[PDB]
RNA sequence: CUAGUAACGGCGAGUGAAGCGGCAACAGCUCAAAUUUGAAAGCUGGCUUCGGCCCGCGUUGUAAUUUGGAGAGGAUGCUUU
């Protein structure tokens, strides 16, 4: 669902937990791309969300939770594939710091 | 080259069921009433390979017709390596 | 040359080293 | 939890139960050579003359399947690359 | 050790020297019989591996195995559906396991493993005296080869629960109404 | 039997013992 | 493309000096064989029964 | 008193015997057990062959009692066996 | 004051008796019972003044006190920088422990690294080390170590001077350093020997010197002698020179213990009457050859440089250098001193292949003469046909000259004069023809740019 | 017994295990990957007075040794048939 909205994105999967975090980076090196959206699943139940810059840039963990997707019939609302979004952001992610980083990312 | 070859392999033939039997007899009737290592042309695919390996071989001589090929496929590389 | 009588005679990168926020190292790629 | 004093183990003889000795790498450095390689395997090797490293790495991740898999051919057909010209 | 050689050479089956063996196998596989039979193996390593020794009353059989559907899919592998052909064959020997030696875009290539029970250097050897008893009749119909025991799902785990003893015993097990006298 | 369990037989039996109350 | 190419010797072109096998070798590559010693006296008992 | 803390030092009291183990108002049956149990045992000695004799009475008298000379002897010591070998091998022949 | 009146144990009496020593040497007296009472000492020794025995009695003393079991582990842990010197002290060891229960094995490098952790693993309560080997058993090895008692660090200068500086440091951050006996002993007292000392021992040491401070080092007043010999010709070089040279005294050098085991057994078997003084003789044969051959006319001596340095080498006319010598300051100097005895008229050769001619210019460096010796081809006894045929026919003198062949190239690949003398430049296959082989035996030569957003570790658990 | 638990589902009808714990009974092993190479030592036949003769199988590998919480090789000194 989230790659369908980013054109810009390229899609990936398998990716050997036994390997190393920085082999993300060469990962997206080899197939050019300056950011990463990892999911790592824990005993297939838990999901961490990863955003990143692949060279230098900062890292954030997430812990996903409460996952709703479009293939659910009660949600009721379609978006152009591929249209640009209006990003709307929250007054606590311009003031503290730690999220605002986040916006960024 | 191969009747040169083979002229020095007959003199190096090993010993067939019969003349082994009785050269044991030899031995045998002998104790009733000494020897230097016996030098024989060594054959056996394992055992010729192994020799190869372990840099004791001279000179291997290699068939051409083989039918799994596979089992002789290898030979000429290791013995020049 | 040998310098000293019969010691041994004395005998790239990718990334720019630089310090990080701990006053430890890091790198740019 | 419950405090109890460590011992030493004797060291597993079923420690890396693959094939790491001395011999059993010249059984396989040997083989490649007379066998020579895939057509998969020289198409990876004619990328990677050619400077084409990305493009390799790429056609391996779909032939083989994952992309450690992609590293460890690409590695070792490098090597060969390596070693062909040290005896030319 | 020329079988270590063969064991490196056959895990590497697509390259030039072993393709090229397996395009002019295939080619006269084709032109024999399906159930032929085999003087020698045509992997020596492999026969070697399974248990094959160089004693009478050890024979080779290829079988050629049609490949595809039944989008029904048989459940049988064709391995099994080979060996049951052999079995059918040779009724007086014993399926010990077979391997595959070739392939094809219609057909599938296998050598299976015999051993008489009926010799006397079979009877005479306790490594494989175990076969001629009446227990082990026809292994292959029963899913006791190496095939058979894959598809029967024959391993130990939680990822085999239902298959680690038999389902059908399982299921027997299971849907049983246990009912004991001072209840 | 095989010679390999013959040789273990001979010199590693099955023995013969009690054990006390 | 050529479609089959020659081949290239880059690891016989190198000739090692030492087997393979570190192993140390057995006595009974040095000394008269046991297993004849077994067979000539069994052929001595049978001899000595008639 | 105990410098290192071992468990196993308090309960005692590189290599043991392996075909045997060395053992340090009463039902009647139980006396019996351990009478045929300590009960003597004749030992069966095991001899030596008489080509076995021969080879060390060929050996004794060409040598001596130095056993270093026969070890490295090939005409009659065709097996090369080791001096404190045929040492052990005199000793129960007899000879010195 | 002689070893009766210091109270050991009777295990360890007794076989100080089998020796035959008595009369304490001076390092001895003065630093045995300091080490007994628990203080950890220093020692400005030199190679060879009965120190090593020096240390091996309170090591073993405590041991014993302790009893110690293989259940156990190590109990003490002696650093030797070489490994023909941890072998020389590995035999005093079996000597002094041969009547205890305790164990004692060596770790070298160059030996068997998978048998040695096996050897480890069982419990091997006194252990002599290289400080290489040493390193990689204690991070990747499951041994106990946890109870050790005593350090000892033999030769710490030597240990410094080789490379072993970062091994060192490491080692004495795992060994454990609470209630700790430590020993260091050294030559020279350099810089690095102090930090090594600050940061091992406990901050009171017990420093005693009888460093000799008369080092008479002539620059001018000696003459080196040296052949260039072919490698595969160094034996037959060594047997012609011996035979001819008979009747005559003669002192000849190897470099380790196996080979002098194995050239022993050969002269003997071709009928040359030859001495031999190694490691694994008793203590008392080794006074009583050395005695027998001071007291002798002519004869020859076969020792390795290491059983040399302790030595009062007597009045010989030939002094002989094989192999290539551990210490070249301690070759070329004084072993030049004791080629000249006074008043003779004494000779000493290097044996050279042409692929150590880079010996020659530090010669020249250092400005000390030399002299050129040459050889007929008609003069080489030619007696390789023989050598080949009673190595492929006899097992034990094949199995030393295996030994002899992996000692001289493990001891070749550990020599500090890497320029000169590199493993890398010999060729395997005539070296092992002047051992007698017709093929050579497998030996062990050997024994940026990163990965992309990689960053160093902050922390975690790693083993 | 766990347990109608976890888990899956027109989340309705329903479906539906397992580890642990208490018992019953308990027993471990054979190969392939090694050069016997100072000696194919292995085995099927059918001819016999039966005591031992040939024929064949087999080196593209039949015996012995060994099967990774192992093992081999030397040395070593006790203990076993």
């Amino acid at each position: 669902d989230l790659a369908s909205m980013l054109p810009h994105g390229r899609k990936d999967a398998k990716f050997d937990t036994k390997s190393r975090l920085y082999e993300l980076c060469e990962l997206a090196e080899l197939y050019n791309c300056n950011n990463v959206l990892f999911f790592e699943a824990r005993k297939g139940k838990d999901l961490y969300m990863w955003f990143s810059k692949v060279p230098n840039g900062p890292t954030v963990k997430f812990y996903a939770q409460n996952l709703h997707t479009m293939e659910e019939l009660h949600f009721q609302g379609n978006c152009l594939k591929g249209s640009r979004p209006i990003l709307s952001f929250d007054a606590a992610f311009e003031q503290e710091p730690y999220l605002k980083v986040i916006k960024e990312l | 080259l191969a009747a040169q070859a083979f002229k020095l392999l007959n003199k190096y033939r090993p010993e067939t069921k019969q003349e082994k039997k009785e050269r044991l007899l030899r031995e045998a009737t002998a104790i009733k009433e000494v020897s230097k290592k016996p030098y024989t042309v060594k054959y056996g695919l394992n055992h010729v390979v192994g020799l190869i390996e372990n840099k004791k071989a001279s000179l291997v001589l290699i068939a051409n017709d083989v039918d799994p090929i596979e089992l002789v496929v290898f030979l000429p590389a290791l013995c020049r390596k | 040359e040998i310098l000293e009588p019969f010691v041994d005679p004395p005998r790239d990168r990718n990334y720019r080293i630089e310090k990080d926020a701990n006053g430890g190292i890091r790198y740019v790629y | 939890g419950h405090k109890t004093t460590r011992r030493v183990l004797k060291e597993r003889p079923s420690r890396r139960k693959g094939a790491q000795s001395k011999r059993t790498q010249f059984v396989r450095s040997l083989i490649r050579e007379v066998a020579g390689l895939a057509p998969y395997e020289r198409r990876v090797i004619e990328l990677l003359r050619n400077g084409k490293d990305k493009r390799a790495r790429k056609f391996s991740k779909k032939k083989l399947g994952t992309f450690g898999r992609a590293k460890r051919k690409c590695e070792e057909l490098q090597r060969i690359i390596a070693e062909s010209r040290r005896a030319h | 050790g020329a079988l270590k050689y063969l064991e490196e050479l056959s895990k590497k089956k697509q390259s030039d020297v072993v393709r090229f063996l397996l395009r002019v196998r295939c080619w006269e596989y084709r032109q024999l019989n399906v159930i032929h039979r085999a003087s020698r193996p045509s992997r020596p390593d492999k026969a070697r591996r399974l248990g094959y020794k160089a004693k009478q009353g050890y024979v080779i059989y290829r079988v050629r195995v049609r490949r595809g559907g039944r989008q029904l899919k048989y459940q049988r592998s064709l391995r099994a559906t080979a060996e049951e052909r052999v079995g059918r064959r040779c009724s007086n020997l014993r399926v010990l396991n077979s391997y595959w030696v070739n392939q094809d875009s219609t057909y599938k290539y296998y050598e299976v493993i015999l051993v008489d029970p009926n010799h006397k250097a079979i009877r005479r050897d306790p490594r494989i005296n175990w076969i001629c008893n009446p227990v082990h009749k026809h292994r292959e119909c029963r899913g006791l080869t190496s095939t058979g025991k894959k598809s029967r799902g024959l391993n130990k785990g939680h990822r085999f629960n239902k298959t680690r003893a038999g389902r059908r015993k399982t299921w027997k097990r299971h849907n049983t109404l246990s009912l004991w006298r001072y209840r | 039997v095989l010679e390999k369990t013959k040789k273990r037989l001979t010199h590693f039996p099955q023995r013969k013992y009690a054990v006390k109350a | 493309e050529d479609p089959y190419p020659d081949t290239v010797e880059w690891f016989t072109s190198v000739e090692e000096k030492m087997p393979l096998s570190a192993a140390p070798e057995p006595k009974r590559r040095f000394i008269p064989s046991k297993n004849e010693a077994k067979q000539i006296m069994k052929l001595v008992r049978a001899i000595r029964e008639g | 008193s105990e410098s290192d803390a071992v468990p196993q030092q308090q309960q005692q009291e590189n290599h043991i015997r392996q075909h045997d183990l060395e053992l340090e108002s009463k039902p009647e049956v139980l006396r019996a057990l351990e009478r045929e149990a300590t009960r003597p045992v004749e030992k069966t000695v095991r001899h030596q062959s008489e080509r076995e004799r021969e080879w060390l009475q060929r050996l004794v008298d060409k040598h001596g009692d130095d056993v270093a000379a026969m070890a490295r002897d090939r005409k009659l010591n065709p097996y090369q066996q080791t001096a404190s070998d045929i040492k052990r091998r005199l000793k129960k022949a007899g000879l010195l | 004051q002689e070893f009766s009146e210091l109270n050991l144990s009777e295990k360890t009496t007794k076989a100080i008796a089998e020796m035959g020593f008595t009369k304490m040497t001076e390092i001895q007296r003065r630093a045995i019972p300091p080490a007994l009472a628990g203080k950890d000492v220093l020692g400005a020794a030199k190679t060879g003044s009965g120190k090593t025995l020096a240390f091996l009695i309170p090591a073993v003393e405590m041991l014993s006190s302790l009893r110690f079991k293989p259940r156990n582990g190590t109990g003490a842990i002696v650093v030797t920088p070489t490994r023909e010197l941890a072998l020389q002290i590995f035999g005093v060891a079996r000597e002094l422990m041969k009547y205890h229960s305790q164990t004692y094995g060596v770790v070298i490098g160059g030996a068997n690294r998978r048998a040695e952790a096996e050897k480890l693993g069982k419990g091997v309560n006194l252990l002599i080390a290289t400080p290489g080997r040493l390193l990689d058993h204690l991070q990747n090895t499951p041994f106990v170590f946890k109870n050790l008692k005593s350090l000892i660090i033999d030769e710490a200068d030597r240990i410094l001077e080789i490379g072993f500086e970062d091994e060192m440091r490491q080692i004495v951050k795992i060994l454990p350093k609470e209630d700790r006996q430590t020993m260091l002993f050294s030559a020279t007292q350099t810089t690095k020997v102090e930090d090594l000392a600050r940061i091992s021992l406990r901050p009171g040491p017990l420093y005693i010197n009888v460093d000799e401070e008369k080092k008479y080092s002539t620059v001018e007043g000696l003459e080196q002698g040296y052949v260039v010999v072919e490698a595969d010709k160094r034996f037959l070089l060594l047997f012609s020179f011996l035979k001819k040279m008979a009747k005559k005294k003669i002192i000849v050098f190897f470099s380790s213990c196996n080979s002098v085991k194995y050239y022993s057994e050969l002269l003997q078997y071709i009928d040359l009457p030859v001495l031999d003084l190694h490691g694994k003789q008793k203590q008392q044969k080794r006074t009583n050859t050395f005695f027998e051959f001071c007291n002798a006319k002519s004869g020859t001596l076969i020792c390795t440089d290491v059983a040399a340095r302790g030595l009062d080498i007597p009045q010989v006319d030939w002094i002989v250098q094989f192999d290539p010598p551990d210490d070249p300051r301690d070759y070329i100097h004084r072993v030049g001193r004791t080629a000249r005895g006074n008043n003779g008229k004494g000779r000493s050769l290097l044996f050279l292949q042409p692929c150590e001619l880079g010996f020659l210019a530090h010669l020249k460096a250092a400005k000390v003469p030399v002299v050129e010796y040459d050889f007929p081809k008609n003069k080489i006894l030619n007696v390789q046909s023989q050598l080949e045929k009673l190595i492929s026919t006899n097992y034990y003198l094949n199995q030393s000259a295996k030994e002899g062949y992996r000692s001289y190239i493990h001891a070749y690949a550990s020599h500090s004069l890497r320029s000169v003398f590199d493993v890398h430049k010999l060729d395997l296959v005539k070296v092992a023809k002047s051992f007698g082989f017709s093929t050579p035996p497998r030996v062990d030569i050997t024994l940026g740019r990163r990965a992309y957003g990689s960053q160093p570790r902050q922390g975690g658990r790693y083993k």
